[PDB]
RNA sequence: GUGGGAGAGGGUGGUGGAAUUCCCGGAGUAGCGGUGAAAUGCGCAGAUACCGGGAGGAACGCCGAUGGCGAAGGCAGCCACCUGGUCCACCCGUGACGCUGAGGCGCGAAAGCGUGGGGAGCAAACCGGAUUAGAUACCCGGGUAGUCCACGCCCUAAACGAUGCGCGCUAGGUCUCUGGGUCUCCUGGGGGCCGAAGCUAACGCGUUAAGCGCGCCGCCUGGGGAGUACGGCCGCAAGGC
């Protein structure tokens, strides 16, 4: 109902899940998916297979709004982070470029005990 | 009196009425703190490396002065008061250290 | 690979206002290059790092950038 | 701080003769001036502890020289102390 | 003394971006999160993920080092003011003015205490979920004191180089920080590594001595009982010598 036909895609990859949002060139999202949106429930969400299926679900939802050209943004390290990217180039959507924007602090906040 | 260098960056949207006023204000602020001006360099519109005050550009100024040292921190306090003024960095002058000479 | 000092001129290591030369010492990101890549000396790199940080506050050098690859 | 202008003014005042830079009177005259610069800096800045250590060494050095002048020529000692307002 | 030099040395004020949390709006559906698997939790009052705007506190990525400074504790954004120590070149001045140091005084990470602020993230106690034979724990979700600031106490430590300080003497090689020099190098002052002689029970040390000497202070005399009891001093308390 929008006919955007060009926009951005954000891959948020963690060790517990990989989720994909698709937005217009201004950042406002169109659709999205994740490892939990598809059938997977538990630890299977942070797997490269789930990361692939989640990427492909969003890419087919964006076809309904008419998306052809996509710019990709990647945040976080985790299993299936690369598998989502590879799933996106072959999704039919011509991938314009790929950027890594993973936020790193300048050593500002104290991490949880796990991360120290 | 030591010798310093003044970096002033202000909003790159001012017309000449506001540009003359803002600068003759900077003149008035240096007279009241006792800064003998040695030379001036005005760059103007310059592309910034990141947004400052939501604005992608900045209008740059540079003065080399000689003034009493005790009054420096108060001089910086007087220049930042103006809304149009954005960056005020004052650095004590140094010798031009050459590398690969 | 070549080093930065190896391919450059006679420049002022203390000038924070010359962005054209200081851009050569930042990486693809806004990060400061290691000594192994800049080809500077102990005293030189310490001076460069300080004039870089100054240019960063003047909005002339970036604090951080975005990598286009991967 | 202490510029060489103010520095020369004190040495020419307490020199036993033209050209003397290292007399005991000159050192104590020099030490006593840096004492007053620091004690006024430590009236404010009461939390500057690492500068307070240098002041202890300057006083001990000043007393060490005064204890020396005392033994050799006790007259110039009284002439020095009355001229600096110490003890 | 003069002239130079380097530095997260200290104190004060100011200041910059990244990120976290929270608020506001835009956009947008069904879960996010988390683990060896999970569950409490959060989510239709619209979360997570994305864009813009605002607030607040704390800590400084790359530079960054096997590095530098400091007497030790300890000291990392940037700028300015006040400021301490130290090193080299000149061989100018004073003329043994030196070394150590029982007491005394001052400093002293973290935690803890008092008064008043502040409170984003983390997080004793505690509240839950798991695990387990049991879980008063490791793992997960929350969370108060506290961590931050001001002023005043507290005086402990693996406060470690488990090596008190100062000086002289005794092969070198190599890496390095910083000065000066007639700048393949020489010469100082720090920081590492191999190793002569020699020492050591051995591991190891070896011009930064644990070598050869000298001066002064501290301290030791089997383990448990025990840094306990008593006494004293200090402390608001905890507790310290
Ligand atoms: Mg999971
Ligand atoms: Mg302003
Ligand atoms: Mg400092
Ligand atoms: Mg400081
Ligand atoms: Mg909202
Ligand atoms: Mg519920
Ligand atoms: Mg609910
Ligand atoms: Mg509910
Ligand atoms: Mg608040
Ligand atoms: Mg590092
Ligand atoms: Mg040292
Ligand atoms: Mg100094
Ligand atoms: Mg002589
Ligand atoms: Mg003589
Ligand atoms: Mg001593
Ligand atoms: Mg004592
Ligand atoms: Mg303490
Ligand atoms: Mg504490
Ligand atoms: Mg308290
Ligand atoms: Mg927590
Ligand atoms: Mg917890
Ligand atoms: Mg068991
Ligand atoms: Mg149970
Ligand atoms: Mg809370
Ligand atoms: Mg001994
Ligand atoms: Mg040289
Ligand atoms: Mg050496
Ligand atoms: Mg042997
Ligand atoms: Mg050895
Ligand atoms: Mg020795
Ligand atoms: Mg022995
Ligand atoms: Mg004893
Ligand atoms: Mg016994
Ligand atoms: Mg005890
Ligand atoms: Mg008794
Ligand atoms: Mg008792
Ligand atoms: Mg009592
Ligand atoms: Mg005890």
């Amino acid at each position: 109902k929008r006919q955007v036909a060009s926009g951005r895609a954000y891959i948020h990859a963690s060790y517990n899940n990989t989720i994909v949002t698709i937005t217009d060139p201004d950042g406002n999202p169109i659709t999205w998916s994740s490892g939990g949106v598809i059938g997977y429930k538990g630890s299977r969400k942070g797997t490269p297979y789930a990361a692939q299926l989640a990427a492909l679900d969003a890419a087919k939802k964006a076809m309904a709004y008419g998306m052809q050209s996509v710019d990709v943004i990647v945040r976080g390290t985790g299993a299936g982070r690369e598998q989502a990217i590879r799933a996106l180039q072959a999704s039919g959507l011509q991938v314009k470029s790929i950027v890594d924007d993973t936020p790193v602090p300048h050593n500002g906040c104290r991490p949880k005990k796990k991360f120290r | 009196m030591r010798r310093y260098e003044v970096n002033i960056v202000l909003n790159p949207n001012l017309d000449q009425s506001q540009l003359a006023l803002e600068k003759e204000i900077i003149q008035r602020a240096l007279e009241n703190y006792g800064a003998r001006v040695e030379k001036v360099e005005e760059l103007g519109l310059r592309r910034l490396a990141y947004p400052i005050a939501k604005d992608p550009q900045g209008y740059f100024l540079w003065y080399q002065v000689e003034m009493p040292e005790d009054r420096v921190n108060d001089l910086a306090r007087e220049l930042r008061i103006r809304d149009n003024v954005r960056r005020v960095m004052v650095v004590k002058s140094q010798e031009p250290f050459l590398a690969n000479a | 690979k070549a080093k930065v000092k190896a391919t450059l001129g006679e420049f002022d290591l203390r000038d924070y206002r010359n962005v054209e030369v200081l851009k050569r010492f930042l990486s693809e990101t806004g990060k400061i290059l290691p000594r192994r890549r800049t080809g500077l000396s102990a005293k030189e790199q310490r001076i460069l790092a300080k004039t870089i940080k100054r240019a960063r506050i003047l909005g002339l050098l970036p604090f951080t950038e975005k990598l286009v690859r991967k | 701080p202490i510029t060489k202008e103010e520095k020369q003014k004190v040495i020419q005042e307490f020199a036993r003769f033209p050209g003397d830079t290292g007399s005991t009177e000159v050192q104590v005259a020099l030490l006593t001036l840096r004492i007053n610069r620091l004690s006024e800096h430590l009236k404010v800045h009461k939390k500057d502890h690492h500068s307070h250590r240098g002041l202890l060494m300057m006083v001990g050095q000043r007393r060490r020289l005064l204890r020396y002048l005392q033994r050799e020529d006790p007259e110039r000692y009284r002439a020095l102390i009355e001229k600096l307002g110490i003890r």
